[PDB]
């Protein structure tokens, strides 16, 4: 405990992600909506917007 | 857990001592790093070994 | 206002031993990088302390 | 006071500035200079140079 701040304990947690290429299993709390077809709408397919 | 010098070397494309011998991150790393102080949790007056 | 200047020459320099001496966070290097300092050669080194 | 450094109370003061679009009213003790005409001169009007 007598050491300086440059030698102090540091806990490190690294979170690593994978950018799609698979069916998504972990996703946020955003509520899904029923589909609509044959209309120009704004879509959100697993974080893919357009 | 790491030391105070070694916080900067947990980064993509960075060499050193702990990054090339213990834990290497890829250059296309897409993720987050969290670091915090642990003075009252991982230390002892006689030496934490 | 009266900072000492020390000239370092005619020696090989191991830059990995600087971290064990003082409790600092990291280097602040302009032009070069601290991790690559071990591999290139120089002519004159100047050290100033204040 | 026994909490960690990430949850410590901080005091914050933000200074918001307005860039021109009004007569200037907030600046310091820099001395004004008598006006001259018909000479290629460096001017400094309310903080703009040229």
């Amino acid at each position: 405990p007598t050491y300086g701040v440059g030698h102090q304990p540091y806990r490190v947690v690294v979170l690593s992600f994978e950018l799609l290429h698979a069916p998504a299993t972990v996703c946020g709390p955003k509520k899904s909506t029923n589909l609509v077809k044959n209309k120009c709408v704004n879509f959100n397919f697993n974080g893919l917007t357009g | 857990v790491i030391r105070g010098n070694e916080v900067s070397q947990i980064a993509p494309g960075q060499t050193g001592n702990i990054a090339d011998y213990n834990y290497k991150l890829p250059d296309d790393f897409t993720g987050c790093v969290i670091a915090w102080n642990s003075n009252k949790l991982d230390s002892k007056p006689s030496g934490n070994y | 206002y009266a900072w000492n200047r020390k000239r370092i020459s005619n020696c090989v320099a191991d830059y990995s031993v600087i971290y064990n001496f003082a409790p600092f966070f990291a280097f602040k290097c302009y032009g070069v990088s601290p991790t690559k300092l071990n591999d290139l050669c120089f002519t004159n080194v100047y050290a100033d302390s204040f």
